[PDB]
């Protein structure tokens, strides 16, 4: 949950860097 | 203050690849501890204390690292946002970060300059 709510606030970004 | 483990390092990896898509693995065993244990031990001998110059390093060292077969400018960026939370720092995304990550990766932006933008961002 430590991560999944990191990745939650970070989504636009991470996807737009896949 | 609350660092992050090689381990964690691992894991958050791991569970990027999972949610976003990647290839899996370590580039190399024992990468991940031989690059976060030189930032821990640097942080202590240069005491360092501000939060964003060590997320800064964070994220360059991983950036730069290639611990992992893939993903890693994902793991650099949100390692050093792990990090500001849990140090207590509020973070959110912002359309700067990729961009930002990319030159860190690439050997473009310093730790300083990493460290400039995050303390505007967050600070
Ligand atoms: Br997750
Ligand atoms: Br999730
Ligand atoms: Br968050
Ligand atoms: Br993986
Ligand atoms: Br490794
Ligand atoms: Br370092
Ligand atoms: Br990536
Ligand atoms: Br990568
Ligand atoms: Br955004
Ligand atoms: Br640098």
């Amino acid at each position: 949950a430590e991560f999944a709510s990191l990745f939650d606030t970070l989504d636009s970004t991470n996807k737009e860097m896949v | 203050m609350r660092h992050i483990s090689p381990e964690e390092l691992i894991a958050l990896h791991d569970a990027n690849i999972s949610r976003y898509g990647g290839l899996p693995g370590m580039s190399d065993p024992g990468r991940a501890e031989a690059i976060i244990g030189r930032v821990q031990a640097r942080v202590a001998y240069e005491e360092i204390t501000d939060l964003f110059e060590v997320s800064a390093t964070y994220l360059v060292a991983t950036a730069r690292g290639y611990i992992f077969n893939d993903a890693n400018k994902r793991t650099a960026l949100n390692s050093a946002l792990l990090f500001l939370r849990r140090n207590g720092v509020q973070v959110f995304d912002s359309p700067e970060l990729a961009d930002l990550t990319v030159g860190a990766a690439t050997g473009e932006i310093s730790v300083s300059s990493v460290a400039d933008t995050l303390r505007r961002l967050y600070g």
